[PDB]
């Protein structure tokens, strides 16, 4: 998958899909590990709104894997969220 | 748990598959097939 | 999905197919029955078979195992066809192509034709001695395209008349003269480090 | 009855005497993360409890320990050991006094009684023992009707022992690990309460959340016990979760109990069965097979061997399996003596007679991917046997002696045999010659002296395991 | 406390790694 | 928390101190052999 | 060959007294 | 029946007789290790007995 | 590591000089230094507990001073008793 | 027991292989049933062989002889309870009570086994007991009691030293070995053929010479083969009696091709009729021919199955699947071929094949102590 769905140019699919991410995050820690590059692109996309939340759940999943320091740098660049 | 129902109720383990062919078949194997040379 | 294969959008095709796998992975099994419910797994089985994903073939045979045996001859036929790819290959492909009444599977058994033709491009020359033109005529169909020419020249070898030798392979009888005698005692160096860390 | 009173009075006080009285010396043995000498002894006697008499297997008078011990659950000034000695003298409520049964009815306010009484002075094995040992030795009643939620409630007060475990005593308790031993066991009782009728939906994100609180900071044995749960529920439950391991594979730093590490390597090797990684699976399932020698005389080692050797039959070749014949196995016909007989024969009619005839037991296999390449293992066993026998063999011999109907079908089997590197055959595709041959240089010029870095790398590994083994005293 | 606790065990930790390092040279000299 | 768990995983280093007691045990070994 | 056979016997040297004296010193410590 | 290491070669002529008899390295080592495994079995009852 | 034993003797005399403020570290490991080959490192090993801790009356350090005045060599027993007079 | 009813257990082996007939059942079933108060030799073959029409004038006069024998037991032990000798009850009644085990069922366990086993200190009476678990291991063809007499025997193998009878323990332990596939210990334990001349438990000593040559012809490498079965002096007479037995050794040692199978045909015609060998006439005789192809296929290297098949008889395809099952049987490494037809042998295990078993043991048994090595902490 439900993260691969994000080839639509409208970002409100990505906010719908992050609304899915914090919902069914309790079973799907693996898919973001293949979707690291999507969190890198959507993180480095400025006017795209969900870069801060991409740093949030990227800190969650890299917290889960063991990248606590990239969870830390995302926790820095994650904003007030 | 480990039980849950059950407390109420170079050896053979090496050979038994070829020894099956030494259990049902080829008893007089080269002693009828050894007899093919002169019976036929 | 039928529009994604109508336009040949494969990532959105298997992505919408992954959506449908999330619609039967939907945590309420108590759903009404769509008419394509099994041959969508036949689609996923077929292209998932053609893209060479065999652990996906086994979690295909494992995510819904028990219903794959009896119903949907478009499930039983690609897995007995997988037994035909396992044993008796190049003998039942076009005969199996003679049996798909649900015309959406020819598109992906053409991808199975692609994984046929590369294995012709690896399994009749450079593994044998010589094959005559008529066997490449049989298994390489249409009897002289620039396709079987493209395979005969794709091996990196120039054809003879009425013949395809499978020569010019496995040269020099390689030996690796003294390199393991160097590097394995280079392993013995850190074996002496294993004499070093222990006092 | 007169023989029912003295025995639980004896063995029960022998349990909590060493349990509380020795675990007192364990947590008062201020650094005890590996001693736990009545914790693991106590769990050895709780595995003995499930065999023997329970807290009170309703032992023919009233089942009175349950209205006895959890009352006044309070470890004050050491006359509360004399409160437990009052709980020795009050064991004649069955014999002398008014018999009052309070099982399944007052056991829920009895579960409230470690909170109804005063402060637990940091010996949680008694209290979580009182959260497990009442109702999990009542799983053996097997009705599982409205007491599923009772045993589950005892595990909710175990979750209150998780709150008082990792949410209290913030200075290096080291009973947290022993409560991961007891907590993991009653997570198997979450299987033995939930999984009789549902799935452990709490312990999905609480599997990963108990893994979260048992990840790195104070993790010991929660890693691969929660990963045994993770690995074991998600086989009957649908897969790809073993691929959810693959991005976050973390195994033990040091191996646990050899039963646990044994069965754990059996679980993940049994995943590599359906993953068809045939190289690692034979040695980790061999390791797992030999590493669990203790079992009940009616089986589970024949279960572990039976569901072990199927992909070993699917290797293309197999040895004739194990080496210690079992007759109750012979009665149950579990790992298919007759079918592996059909494997080492090149037979097909009796082979598919075993397949078609025994399909109700192939249901008990549940691994029908065996046959789809196991008939192929019959034909590759045939061409491997004949090709291994003959120096040269031809398609005129084998292609119709094994009734493959044509030369080119056998040329496809030898295409997959040279593709598998099985045979060094050649085929003259002009007249129909398999101009097969056997390669040379079997001598020990190069190959064993290359292999001696595997033999001696193995040997130096056992050197260093012997050194690290020496490092303990 | 808390602040003094890793103000004892840190110095004990450095000292312990120091003479723990010295032991190998001790036992090395014993062999010589 | 900040140092309230750093001190705890720092208490865990007493297990590394036990290996040092094994080390001083090794120096106690062979000292009477050389004597 | 001498490394293979002989160092396998060096493993066979260390393992026996290492295990026996190991668990003597282990479970005979208390 | 009898022997002098006169191995048959139809197309050599010398019918080459050759051998390397002293290879007692692996002989004595293998004969030791066969007994060594019996010694480790002789230790197994001490090992499995002393523990539990 | 040195072969000269008087500089070894001073070298184990340095410990009470540098570690008198927290003196409770030394005797646990200078006890291991008491098993030396020579009465030099046995000698200054018998000195370091004393000159490290002499303001105190450490019963464990005393308990290590008793086998040091139970030595075969005489003046290391003497130095153990003088360091005991220090303690 | 010993030898008559032992031979009636050999008549139970005559019940064994001809099953389709009931006449060679009933002839010496009756002839064995009428002699010497033998209730059991028609009782278990009353249960197994053909039944009896009646037995009143047939065999109940022999249960009447069992009644006279039993009432003089009721004379004898009551005359022996007055006497105070060498336990006169258990001696004078161990004789007729081992004879009671000859009459009927296994009640000679209680009235033989412990009856003199609880009394004696010498191994003669207990060795008669051991011989009787042997013979009841020939009646029922036991698995238990022919091990339990070794079990009782090893209580007195610890002290002894004797010429005939302890070598007979070596003999019948030999028959226990080669009752199943255990071959060399029977031959080596028979190999002292001198000391076993004639005791009242033997069959024909010449047939003992045949049995030790049948179990001794293999497990005896060619210097030891000629050194025993050819260079044996006193054996040459007791194989000179039976010429085909003497021919069999001389046909195998000649190393021909066809007289392997004429001779082997003779030993086949013997090796049906031998009790506790008739379950074992496959691997013995493929052991014969694997010895033959082993000793014959090593020296040649320019070998061809045309040149084999000329002198075997016919072996064009007749030894094809034979030697294919032999190479494919795990042993006999040579290279069977297509019509190029060159058979190529292997190493003598001087260099290459020796380099395996060290790691075969250093993986397995050393891995067992890897697990017990992992029993340190948990």
């Amino acid at each position: 998958g439900i993260i691969s769905l994000l080839d639509e140019d409208e970002p409100q699919l990505k906010e719908f899909a992050l609304h899915k991410l914090n919902a069914v995050v309790n079973d799907f820690w693996a898919e973001i590990s293949e979707s690291v590059d999507k969190i890198e692109v959507l993180y480095e996309d400025e006017g795209f709104r969900s870069r801060q939340f991409a740093a949030l759940v990227a800190s969650k999943v890299f917290y889960h894997l063991g990248a606590f320091e990239e969870s830390l740098n995302y926790a820095l660049g994650a904003g007030d969220l | 748990m480990s039980e849950k129902k059950q407390p109420v109720d170079e050896d053979n383990w090496d050979d038994d598959n070829v020894e099956d062919d030494f259990s049902n078949q080829l008893r007089a194997e080269l002693e009828k097939h050894g007899y093919k040379m002169e019976t036929s | 999905a039928q529009w994604s294969i109508l336009r040949k959008d494969i990532p959105s095709f298997e992505r919408y197919m992954a959506q449908l796998k999330c619609y039967y992975f939907d945590y309420k099994e108590q759903l009404p029955e769509s008419a394509y419910m099994h041959q969508l797994l036949g689609l996923n089985l077929l292209f998932l078979l053609s893209q060479n994903r065999v652990a996906e073939f086994h979690t295909e045979l494992e995510r819904l195992p028990a219903k794959d045996i009896q119903t949907n001859v478009y499930i039983k036929h690609p897995v007995s066809l997988e037994q035909y790819l396992m044993e008796g290959s190049y003998n039942k492909v076009f005969l199996a192509k003679g049996n798909i009444p649900a015309e959406s599977y020819t598109f992906f058994i053409d991808i199975l034709l692609d994984t046929i033709r590369d294995e012709i491009a690896g399994c009749i020359e450079k593994a044998y001695e010589k094959i005559l033109f008529t066997e490449a005529t049989r298994i390489l169909f249409f009897n002289t395209p620039k396709k079987m020419t493209d395979y005969a020249k794709k091996r990196g070898w120039v054809l003879g008349p009425n013949n395809y030798y499978s020569f010019a392979s496995q040269q020099q009888k390689p030996e690796d003269t003294t390199i393991p005698s160097t590097e394995l005692a280079k392993q013995v160096i850190e074996y002496a480090r294993q004499l070093e860390m222990i006092v | 009855e007169p023989p029912p009173p003295p025995a639980p009075q004896d063995v029960e006080m022998k349990e909590e005497a060493a349990t509380g009285g020795g675990s007192t010396g364990e947590a008062d043995g201020k650094t005890a993360a590996a001693a736990a000498e009545h914790s693991q002894r106590e769990l050895d006697t709780v595995t003995l409890e499930d065999i023997k008499e329970h807290v009170k297997q309703l032992e023919k008078a009233v089942s009175g320990k349950e209205p006895r011990f959890v009352l006044r659950a309070l470890r004050m000034l050491p006359s509360t050991s004399r409160r437990l000695n009052h709980y020795v003298l009050y064991k004649a409520v069955q014999g002398f006094f008014t018999s009052n049964n309070a099982t399944r009815d007052f056991l829920l306010p009895f579960l409230e009684e470690p909170m109804d009484t005063e402060a637990d002075l940091q010996f949680r094995p008694r209290t979580g023992k009182a959260a497990s040992t009442p109702l999990l030795p009542e799983v053996e009643a097997y009705l599982q009707l409205l007491v599923v939620i009772f045993m589950m409630n005892s595990k909710r007060y175990k979750e209150a022992q998780k709150i008082s475990d990792d949410l209290m005593q913030k200075i290096s308790t080291q009973n947290r690990r022993a409560l991961d031993l007891v907590a993991a066991k009653c997570y198997y009782y979450h299987a033995r309460v939930y999984e009789f009728l549902d799935k452990l939906d709490v312990v999905r994100s609480f599997l990963h959340a108990r893994l979260r609180t048992a990840t790195l900071r104070h993790d010991a044995d929660g890693q691969a016990t929660l990963l045994n749960l993770l690995l074991r529920n998600y086989l009957h439950y649908s897969l790809y979760d073993q691929a959810e391991k693959l991005v976050s594979k973390s195994v033990f730093p040091e191996q646990a109990n050899n039963n646990e590490w044994a069965r754990y390597l059996y679980y993940t090797g049994r995943i590599k069965a359906i993953q068809l990684e045939y190289s690692e699976a034979r040695r980790t399932m061999t390791n797992a097979l030999r590493k669990a020698p203790q079992h009940t005389a009616v089986g589970f080692k024949q279960t572990v061997h039976k569901l072990l050797i199927v992909v070993e039959l699917l290797l293309g070749e197999i040895p004739d399996r194990l080496q210690f014949r079992q007759p109750s196995l012979k009665r149950s016909l579990m790992p298919y003596f007759l079918l592996t007989q059909a494997v080492r024969t090149g037979n097909l009619a009796k082979f598919n007679q075993v397949l078609d005839q025994f399909g109700e037991k192939f249901q008990a296999d549940g691994t029908y991917t065996l046959i789809i390449r196991l008939r192929h293992n019959v034909i590759k066993t045939g061409v491997r046997m004949i090709s291994l026998s003959y120096s040269r063999i031809s398609l005129a011999d084998i292609a119709q002696k094994l009734q493959l109907d044509s030369p080119e079908d056998a040329e496809f089997i030898v295409a997959k045999a040279i593709r598998d590197g099985v045979i060094e055959a050649s085929i003259n595709h002009e007249k129909g010659y398999v101009q097969s041959k056997e390669m040379i240089d079997i001598y020990s010029t190069r190959e064993p002296q290359l292999a001696f870095h595997q033999r001696i790398s193995f040997c130096l590994d056992i050197h260093n395991m012997s050194v690290k083994a020496m490092r303990f005293p | 406390d808390l602040y003094s606790r890793y103000k004892k065990l840190q110095q004990e930790l450095e000292f312990l790694e120091v003479q723990e390092e010295y032991i190998k040279d001790e036992q090395k000299n014993l062999k010589k | 928390y900040l140092s309230k768990i750093e001190e705890l995983q720092l208490i865990v280093n007493d297990k590394s101190q036990n290996l040092r007691r094994l080390q001083a045990q090794r120096n106690e070994l062979n000292a009477k052999v050389r004597l | 060959y001498l490394a293979s056979l002989i160092r396998s016997v060096v493993a066979l040297h260390n393992l026996i007294n290492n295990k026996i004296a190991n668990r003597d010193a282990e479970k005979k410590e208390g | 029946d009898k022997k002098f290491h006169g191995i048959l070669d139809q197309g050599e002529g010398v019918l080459i007789i050759f051998d390397e008899p002293p290879v007692d390295k692996t002989y004595e080592a293998a004969l030791e290790t066969i007994q060594n495994m019996s010694k480790v079995v002789d230790s197994l009852y001490n090992k499995a007995k002393k523990l539990t | 590591s040195d072969v000269n034993d008087d500089v070894r003797r001073a070298a184990v005399e340095s410990l009470g000089f540098i570690l008198f403020r927290t003196p409770e570290q030394c005797p646990s490991v200078v006890s291991l230094l008491s098993e030396s080959y020579n009465p030099h490192v046995r000698y200054g090993a018998a000195m370091a507990l004393g000159i490290c801790c002499a303001g105190t009356g450490n019963k464990e350090a005393i308990n290590l001073l008793e086998p040091m005045t139970n030595d075969p060599v005489n003046y290391v027993r003497q130095g153990a008793l003088i360091a005991s007079a220090l303690i | 027991p010993k030898n008559p009813d032992l031979r009636i257990a050999q008549l139970r082996f005559l019940l064994s292989l001809p099953e389709h007939r009931g006449d060679a059942a009933v002839r010496d079933e009756l002839m064995a049933a009428v002699r010497d108060n033998n209730m059991a030799p028609y009782y278990e073959a009353l249960c197994k062989s053909l039944d009896w029409q009646i037995d009143v004038d047939l065999l109940n006069k022999m249960k009447k002889a069992n009644e006279d024998e039993l009432k003089r037991l009721d004379e004898e032990l009551e005359d022996a309870e007055k006497n105070l000798g060498e336990s006169e009850i258990r001696d004078a009644m161990m004789a007729k009570a081992e004879y009671l085990c000859r009459i009927g069922d296994k009640e000679g366990a209680l009235t033989a086994f412990r009856k003199t086993y609880d009394k004696t200190v010498a191994l003669g009476h207990r060795l008669d007991i051991v011989f009787y678990l042997l013979r009841i291991g020939l009646f029922y063809m036991d698995n238990d009691l022919i091990t339990r007499n070794t079990e009782k025997a090893k209580s007195l193998i610890e002290e002894g030293g004797d010429w005939d009878r302890r070598n007979r323990l070596k003999v019948y332990q030999g028959l226990y070995c080669v009752a199943i596939r255990d071959f060399k210990q029977a031959a080596e334990l028979f190999l002292d053929t001198v000391s076993t001349f004639t005791s009242y438990e033997l069959m024909d000593y010449k047939t003992f010479v045949t049995y030790t040559v049948y179990v001794s012809m293999i497990a005896l490498e060619r210097p030891d083969l000629r050194e025993k079965v050819i260079k044996g002096a006193e054996i040459l007479e007791v194989l000179h009696s039976l010429p085909a037995v003497r021919q069999y050794l001389f046909s195998l040692y000649e190393c021909r091709y066809s007289v392997f199978f004429q001779s082997l045909a003779v030993v086949e015609q013997e090796m049906k009729k031998d009790w506790l060998f008739a379950p074992h006439y496959r691997y013995y005789v493929r052991e014969m021919r694997i010895h033959a192809y082993s000793q014959l296929l090593e020296s040649y290297r320019s070998l061809t199955l045309g040149y084999m098949a000329e002198a075997f008889g016919v072996g064009v395809e007749f030894i094809d699947q034979e030697l294919s099952r032999f190479i494919a049987a795990g042993r006999l490494h040579c290279k069977i071929d297509k019509v190029n037809e060159i058979v190529e042998t292997n190493r003598p295990d001087s260099k290459n094949w020796q380099y395996q078993e060290t790691i075969k043991k250093g993986d397995l048994l050393l891995n067992r102590v890897q697990k017990l090595s992992r029993v340190i902490n948990m």
